[PDB]
């Protein structure tokens, strides 16, 4: 179908980049994000989106997706989980769900006892 | 959906502007790029308008809503200056050059580049 | 202080994956609400000092049951396809724990 | 100030932890030459835990049913549906995977403890 990828950043400060190529003889996409649902325009050829880490801001970019998350993970507590998912419908075919995933390490702070302690 | 003059109006600027990041991008870290690298670069910011217009579409819509008036052409102008200006495209630029993957520049590129801004074909959602 | 989980995926959907965790903790410190989020509906937890475990089916009489959303394709891989859900723990003092679950399924066929 | 009535409360948790334990008597009769005291009783504890962990969605279902009946409730229609839970579900998914993982949990004193008090009075959490 597309060929697609995610390249994710080494710092919340700077989006991850989505690419993909529709290379082929795509009705709509949409971003599930957690500043809403996001249309994209899936062109024949080349195709990109930034992803943004950072909480949804008044003044950033008009049309950002901002991901979902942070999630922790199982067998690494110094790195989360950021993700958003994307629904393609075709032209008469089956709806293609994306899962459109990014890791970034945590701040590691030392831990501090229990308040209740 | 939305009248002509308008839909140009947007085009224009957004391209505009686009290109305007490019150029002061370029000139910091153009000098490696070969002639068909950069070509590929403006293409890059006509089809990512193009790619993007729906989202676009409902900002700028919300924000002529918020007129409280009938719009004219000069608000379109304004707003699509807005989106060419808020949008940080270096980020796209940053990363193709680090990561050699500005995309070969393919006729249906030098097409779309050929076209006056006026003429970028947009799809409304 | 937190919970120290993991989850077991089955390579098959036949067999549902095993989510694991276990709370050592003061006696202060409660989990006051789990709530995991399935596709079938957010199931409700009780997360216990010690020992806890869970069933999330793959596919869908009997209470509880989770279902993963799934499933999603993933980028540059045609062999595996992924399953997921997320749970969110409240705690009695501090900010929530947001987990994501995720199983990847060998894709049929590749 | 109850969310159930202590004797719909203890009807279902006998019945639950009844039927999770004639299971996991089912399984050790296949697999139980393998494992020690204390991992036995570490499933017997894995049991009780399991109702622990999932009384409120248990509740949810039971709420739905009890709901459908029509009627004021009587401590036999939670003896019933606590029966139910107790045969639908399969325990053999953690047993068997327990044992094959060599995941049965290290048998603590807080285990005991709650594998030496009545089914009626393991302390069960509503919300
Ligand atoms: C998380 O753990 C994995 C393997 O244990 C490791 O490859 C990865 O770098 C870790 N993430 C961070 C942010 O350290
Ligand atoms: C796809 O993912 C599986 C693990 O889920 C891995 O073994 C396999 O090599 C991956 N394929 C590619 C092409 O990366
Ligand atoms: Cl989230």
């Amino acid at each position: 179908g597309i060929d697609w990828d995610v390249f994710c950043s080494q710092n919340e400060n700077i989006p991850a980049k989505f690419i993909s190529r529709l290379v082929a003889p795509v009705e709509k996409m949409d971003v599930d994000c957690s500043n809403g649902l996001v249309p994209i325009t899936h062109e024949h050829g080349f195709n990109m989106m930034l992803i943004q880490y950072t909480r949804n801001k008044l003044l950033d970019s008009p049309g950002m997706c901002v991901f979902w998350g942070p999630y922790s993970v199982p067998k690494n507590d110094t790195v989360v989980l950021y993700t958003v998912t994307a629904r393609l419908k075709w032209s008469e075919g089956p709806p293609t769900d994306l899962s459109i995933q990014c890791y970034m390490p945590k701040s590691p702070d030392a831990p501090k006892p229990e308040a209740c302690l | 959906f939305l009248n002509k003059a308008f839909e140009v109006a947007l085009k224009v600027q957004i391209i505009a502007g686009f290109d305007r990041g490019l150029v002061k991008w370029l000139r910091v870290h153009g000098r490696t790029l070969s002639t068909v690298q950069k070509k590929a670069l403006y293409f890059v910011n006509r089809r990512y308008m193009q790619t993007h217009w729906a989202n676009y579409m409902l900002w700028i819509n919300k924000k002529i809503d918020a007129l409280g008036r009938t719009p004219v052409v000069g608000d379109y102008t304004r707003l699509g200056a807005e989106i060419g200006r808020r949008i940080d495209m270096a980020y796209f630029y940053d990363f193709l050059k680090d990561k050699n993957m500005i995309p070969k520049y393919l006729p249906y590129m030098e097409e779309i580049n050929r076209m006056r801004p006026a003429d970028v074909p947009v799809k409304y959602m």
